[PDB]
């Protein structure tokens, strides 16, 4: 042919077959081994999810959120991805003692359900009502947008203690049950409001710690709504929103640990 | 522990780095040794 | 265009001087014209040979950087900078990525070209040589006076003077001569001197005493002559132009190189474009349709094997070196190896250049000298007053003296005033009798009458250093038969005894035997003169026979030759057993050559040629069957009638070949024969009547301390002590080489796999990208480097030198069965250890590999900062990819560990690694340091900005090893197999 003979082709498919089929098979092997080593419940490794994120709803084109109010068609793109995740906190959604719990309408301490075991069903998640995200289709002049602490197992969001000075001096200072959210640009041309559970710029920590997809299926993280009611308008505004915290750290590269990089522009 | 469970997401890279550097130095010096015995 | 100079030269030394005259419009008393002169030399030009249009260092380089690899790479570096461009105009990228890895791919191609343009060296500066041989200056006679003219200057038709000392000008005819003799060794490779007279004394003008050449020089007396040649059309003009002119071509493992640079280039372009298209189809965007085409090219181009080679090839010619053989040209390190036949010169090659006595006649019997250089032979006779006898005249008899100042260096390699013959006889005495000039003093010459055309014969008188006699002694040598005519009695034991027919007889015997060995033979004799006729005062008349030079006493016999150099003979031997076909080819007289031919082992014992048959069975040679005969002995009268087809038939036909009294132009034929039955062939020599055959050569080898300085400039390798034994370890480096670097290209090659494979998955698979291309330049230009050189300094599995030469049509440096055993068993099970590593890094950090396929839009995806693991959690951009790059660099880790075994089972094609062992230090060194710098690059701060190599957890370098556990124990079943059974299946499928 090319090669060989007609006899010959085949006693290259016959190994090349052979060959091929051991090697997947081993190949299967070690996978098995490998996953044999793992829990259903825990990854192996969290320190590089460690410091958690900070994400938020609006999709930002390149962390920018730019549109005009005098226009439909402008903001129906970033109402989608809106809507997409609020759309999951229906009241419809949690439905009865199973698998969802009514908790302390004011911010409360941690629940620990024991163990990351399954010497117990699912682990039973506190309910998260949308309508405690108040004012916020959504604001199609001056924006709602909601944030999201990354959900990391065993993870408890500790806030910082009142010992000395804080950005946000003690304004407000639920100091045992809130993890703070503030947004920042000097540059102070906004109008910072903050809607949550309880009234509070933060997040509950009666939700933590999280106990894994495996054992909490259906499980609510707390949102924060932020409305930027700035009396300006045509102009990009950086705008920073940081969390604050114990186990809350950030970094030169990724410029989503525990923050915002948020550039709105109401060019209408 | 319970609520003070920070050492499950902490990783010693400083270590690993200062421990891989030595071990890659003396993988390096072995190989000299072996390699000068006769140029 | 050189056709024309292949071709012998015809002349005109067949005219008469006064006919000679008429043709050059000259004076043979006078000469030429100033005005004359001047006008000649606008009309033909300038005595002076022009060098050769060459192709400049510019161009070069540049023919190189366009070729294959470089191409694809040049392709990849232009579509990084193609990719950076449509970024930089759509989304403003902040990143250096598609720039920098552009800056970096380019400058990959400049460096490659570097180290193909160091192997493709061409040092040539032939024409320079020829140009040296052409003095400053001629004497002419112009209006009836002599002077001094630039050479250049120089017509055909002066009157040119030439005296002992000085170099021909130009081509002479010779129209008055005193006893001049000249140097003609540039034309024969001879140097024994010629006479030179008015006579024409051949038909051939190569023969004839009539012509004197350029490049030649006159030894002794003086002529006068008339230029019949200037510059480019003299005889050795135009071997120069020859010479210089021939097209170099190329080698053997340039040719080789190429071919897999087709096969890899091909396997590349397939690849390429197959899975462009195959990207579009799966539906990717034209800006990202070219980054996975990069990958791809950097993944199948190996971008550091050229350099291996290069780096290979250098540390080989570096232990020749060592070795005292110059490699002039890197590639000629392995075409020795690829010999399969050697044309060699005999004077100054294959023999000391150098006439010794070789045998001696005494007590009637044929005693042996040693005639090697070191001597490293054994004593003949030292015990025999005969012995003493002939060594006495053997000294006395003799007027050649050492030259002041050689005490220091060797008698057989010290130079000598005087003729070939007696110098011979001076240091075969001084050998074995000590201080000559010792004899010399203890024995006064009183009167001499030197050697004669006339007599034949060289007599001396002198003062007995007996005390008891102090007398008048008579020694005289000359021509045996002569000398046997003025003899009565013989020194038989020590007592003389009568000339008896049954000792004259075996004289007859004896001198037609050593004759026969195309030895020189001499007789020697002497005569103590009666004391009672001879005072101590009395007077010898050495201008007329004033002493009887009759009835003298016959001593012995002494027979020389120009004896092979001593490693010569088994040198030949060797190199027939490695089945390489030896054939000489030499300016020589046939008598000589054939004897030295026998000598060497070029024509084996009991061998015959046509002629040897028609003697031996007293026949006509018409009646001889040719193909009876093995062996042949062509003169170059004879050869100079043959078409071309006429001697690839005496090729073909004859398995011990001997080209005697060639051209120069005649060597390249013999040459250009053998290339044109498809033969690799090696050249020996070292005359400028070597120089055409050493360039055509595809290996020209130029002896060092003999050498002249045109040889040395047309070989590719020089022998700087002039050993012989050099060749054959020669021929065995170039043959190993060669198997090392299918071992170093398979090793090299290996790796492609487990870098082509990542990036086919990810498009197939739409799983995370398990390995960078920034990360397959850290392999290829980083940790393979130095384990790939080693397996240049692997030992040979079995005795090279007991298999045939190669077949360069058939026996590739890399074919199908490396190809199956890189890129599709060992390379396979490398691609398989790289993803295992990288579905173990995910895994443990959430990501099991189920929820991995079509991940990929999800996880490049910049703005979501929030992907869900397998877990449930949540993770930003950066999070993932430092996540990612951690699988970059325990892939990148896991080819190393891979490739630890792959060089082990890559040391051997045949062998176990328990039958070769690990004696390789330089690969050891390079286990060591190729794991240090993995290492190196994975834990140094910093790289992970650089390089994005990220720190690896302990754990992490373990992944991959039962891959190369598997690899080394899969080899070793595979080789165990084709040990066990020759036969062929596993060895014709996989056997490199
Ligand atoms: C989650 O909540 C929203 C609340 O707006 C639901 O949207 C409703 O959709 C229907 C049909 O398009 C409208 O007629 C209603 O006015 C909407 N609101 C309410 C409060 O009923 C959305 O359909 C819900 N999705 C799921 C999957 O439950
Ligand atoms: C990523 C995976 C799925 C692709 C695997 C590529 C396979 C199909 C390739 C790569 C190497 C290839 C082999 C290389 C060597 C030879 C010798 C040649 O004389 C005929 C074909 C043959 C026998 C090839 C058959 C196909 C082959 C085994
Ligand atoms: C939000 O809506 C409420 C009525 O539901 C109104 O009282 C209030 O003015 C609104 N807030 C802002 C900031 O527009
Ligand atoms: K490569
Ligand atoms: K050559
Ligand atoms: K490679
Ligand atoms: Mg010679």
């Amino acid at each position: 042919f090319l090669g060989r003979t007609g006899s010959s082709w085949f006693k290259i498919f016959l190994f090349y077959l052979i060959f091929y089929g051991c090697l997947a098979g081993i190949f299967i092997g070690t996978i098995q081994v490998l996953l044999l080593t793992l829990s259903d419940f825990e990854p192996k490794y969290q320190d590089r999810v460690a410091p958690p994120g900070l994400s938020h709803a609006p999709y930002a084109i390149k962390t920018e959120i730019s549109f005009s109010i005098s226009n439909p068609k402008s903001y129906e793109s970033f109402v989608k991805s809106m809507h997409k995740l609020m759309d999951l906190y229906n009241e419809s959604s949690q439905a009865g003692n199973s698998p969802f719990e009514d908790c302390s309408d004011t911010p409360a301490d941690y629940i620990k359900r024991g163990d990351l075991d399954d010497s117990q069903g699912q682990k039973k998640a506190c309910r998260f009502s949308r309508m405690w995200l108040k004012n916020c289709g959504y604001a199609e002049g001056k924006p709602c947008v909601v944030a999201k602490l990354n959900r990391i197992i065993g993870f408890y969001p500790k806030p910082l203690k009142n010992t000395t000075d804080l950005p946000e001096e003690l304004q407000a200072n639920y100091n045992q049950y809130v993890l703070p959210l503030r947004c920042a640009a000097r540059e102070k041309i906004g109008s910072i409001e903050y809607f949550g559970l309880g009234g509070y710029a933060g997040f509950p920590l009666q939700y933590y710690p999280y106990y894994g997809k495996r054992l909490q299926k259906k499980y609510l993280q707390p949102l924060l709504a932020i409305q930027f009611t700035n009396l300006t308008q045509n102009m990009e505004l950086r705008i920073e929103c940081k969390v604050y915290g114990e186990n809350i750290d950030y970094s030169e590269k990724d410029r989503f640990r525990g923050r915002f990089e948020v550039k709105i522009e109401v060019k209408s | 522990e319970g609520p003070d469970n920070d050492e499950r997401f902490t990783y010693d890279y400083y270590r690993l780095r200062v421990v891989g550097l030595i071990v890659a130095a003396v993988l390096c010096v072995i190989g000299i040794i072996i390699l000068l015995a006769g140029k | 265009l050189d056709e024309l100079k292949k071709e012998v030269s015809m002349d005109d030394h067949k005219l008469s001087l006064d006919e000679l005259h008429n043709k050059y419009g000259t004076d043979l008393t006078r000469g030429l014209t100033n005005a004359r002169a001047k006008e000649i030399l606008a009309r033909d030009g300038p005595n002076s040979l022009t060098p050769p249009p060459t192709t400049p260092e510019w161009i070069k380089f540049c023919r190189q950087l366009f070729g294959g690899f470089s191409i694809l790479l040049w392709i990849g570096a232009i579509l990084c900078f193609l990719a950076y461009g449509i970024q930089a105009a759509t989304e403003d990228e902040p990143a250096n990525d598609n720039l920098y890895l552009g800056v970096v791919l380019s400058t990959v191609v400049i460096v490659t070209g570097c180290f193909s343009y160091y192997q493709e060296a061409k040092s040539s500066r032939i024409m320079d040589s020829f140009k040296n041989m052409v003095p400053q200056q001629a004497l002419v006679i112009r209006d009836g006076e002599k002077s001094t003219i630039n050479a250049e200057f120089v017509v055909a038709g002066d009157l040119v003077e030439v005296k002992g000392g000085d170099r021909i000008p130009a081509d002479l005819r010779i129209i008055s001569a005193h006893g001049c003799k000249v140097d003609n060794s540039s034309l024969t490779g001879e140097s024994e001197p010629q006479t030179r007279s008015p006579e024409f004394s051949s038909e051939n003008p190569l023969e004839t005493r009539n012509i004197a050449f350029f490049s030649t020089n006159c030894v002794e007396g003086t002529a006068r002559g008339v230029v019949v040649y200037t510059g480019d059309r003299t005889v050795m003009g135009r071997i120069a132009t020859l010479a210089s002119g021939l097209e170099v071509g190329r080698t053997p493992i340039a040719i080789e190189i190429e071919h897999f640079i087709h096969i890899i280039t091909g396997v590349a372009v397939f690849l390429g474009v197959s899975f462009f298209i195959l990207s579009l189809i799966l539906g990717y965007s034209w800006l990202e349709a070219v980054i996975f085409l990069i990958g791809i090219i950097v993944a199948n181009v190996p971008e550091g094997l050229l350099a291996t080679v290069t780096v290979c090839l250098t540390l080989t010619a570096k232990r020749m070196a060592r070795k005292n053989c110059l490699v002039k040209n890197l590639e000629a390190v392995e075409t020795l190896g690829s010999t399969s036949t050697i044309c060699s010169d005999k004077t100054g090659t294959l023999t000391q250049n150098r006439m010794t006595v070789a045998h001696m006649w005494f007590d009637n019997q044929i005693h042996e000298a040693d005639t090697t250089e070191n001597q490293s032979g054994a004593a003949f006779d030292k015990t025999s007053a005969t012995w003493s006898a002939l060594s006495r005249i053997a000294a006395l008899c003799n007027r050649a003296v050492f030259q002041a100042g050689q005490d220091n260096v060797p008698i057989l390699k010290r130079s000598v005033a005087g003729d070939a013959s007696e110098s011979a006889l001076l240091k075969c005495i001084e050998l074995c009798c000590g201080s000559v000039q010792g004899m010399r003093d203890r024995n006064p010459k009183i009167v001499e009458i030197p050697f004669n055309s006339t007599n034949k014969y060289q007599l001396s008188i002198h003062e007995n250093e007996k005390s008891s006699e102090s007398r008048y002694l008579l020694v005289m040598k000359g021509a045996p038969e002569r000398i046997l005519d003025r003899c009565s009695t013989i020194l038989l034991n020590g007592a003389e005894e009568p000339l008896k027919e049954d000792m004259k007889e075996a004289f007859q015997n004896a001198y037609l035997e050593l004759g026969g060995l195309g030895e020189r033979v001499l007789g020697f004799c002497h005569f103590a003169l009666p004391e009672d006729k001879y005072n101590e005062g009395y007077p010898f008349d050495a201008d007329e026979p004033n002493f009887p030079t009759t009835d003298l006493c016959f001593v012995g016999l002494m027979a020389m030759i120009d004896p092979p150099r001593a490693a010569v003979p088994d040198a030949v031997g060797k190199c027939r057993s490695a089945g390489i076909k030896v054939i000489m080819v030499t300016g020589d007289h046939p008598i000589t050559a054939k004897a030295i031919a026998k000598g060497v082992g070029i024509i084996s014992e009991g061998n015959e040629t046509i002629e040897d048959i028609a003697a031996r069975l007293n026949i006509p040679i018409g009646q001889v069957n040719p193909r009876d005969a093995k062996a042949c002995v062509v003169h170059g009268s004879d050869l100079k009638d043959l078409s071309t087809e006429v001697l690839d038939d005496i090729l073909h036909y004859h398995t011990e070949i001997v080209f005697a009294r060639t051209s120069p132009q005649q060597k390249l034929i013999i040459v250009e024969g053998c290339q044109r039955q498809g033969a690799i062939v090696a050249v020996t020599g070292d005359g400028v009547n070597d120089s055409p055959a050493l360039k055509k050569a595809d290996i020209g080898v130029a002896m060092g301390i003999s050498g002249s300085d045109v040889s040395k400039q047309a070989a590719d390798m020089i022998l700087l002590d002039d050993n012989f034994a050099s060749i054959v370890t020669g021929v065995e480096e170039g043959r190993l080489i060669f198997d090392n670097l299918k071992k170093s290209i398979a090793y090299t090659l290996t790796s492609n796999i487990p870098e082509i494979t990542p990036f086919l998955v990810f498009i197939i698979g739409n799983v995370p990208l398990p390995l960078g291309t920034v990360t397959i330049l850290c392999i290829d230009l980083g940790t393979d480097m130095v384990p790939a050189i080693s397996l240049a300094y692997e030992q040979a599995e079995s005795d090279i030198m007991k298999r045939q030469p190669r077949n360069p049509k058939t026996d590739k440096l890399v074919n199908e069965r490396l190809i199956s055993m890189a890129y599709g068993q060992i390379g396979m099970i490398q691609a398989l250890g790289g993803f295992f590593s990288y579905f173990v890094i995910l895994a443990e950090n959430g990501f099991l590999p189920m929820d991995l396929i079509g991940k990929r839009v999800r996880w490049d995806d910049r703005w979501i900062s929030d992907v869900e693991d397998s877990f449930g959690q949540q993770w930003t951009y950066e999070q993932r990819k430092i996540v990612e790059f951690t699988c970059h660099t325990s892939f990148f880790i896991s080819i190393v560990v891979v490739q630890w075994a792959d060089l082990i089972i890559c040391k051997t094609r045949r062998n176990s690694i328990f039958q070769q062992g690990m004696k390789n230090k330089i690969l050891i060194f390079g286990l060591f340091e190729e794991t240090a710098l993995a290492a190196f690059l994975s834990y140094c701060p910093g790289t992970d900005v650089a390089l994005r190599m990220y720190p690896l957890k302990p754990s992490w370098w373990f992944c991959a090893f039962p891959y190369s556990l598997i690899i080394f124990l899969y080899d070793e079943m595979r080789r165990f197999i084709i040990r066990r059974s020759p036969g062929g299946w596993v060895e014709q499928e996989t056997y490199y």
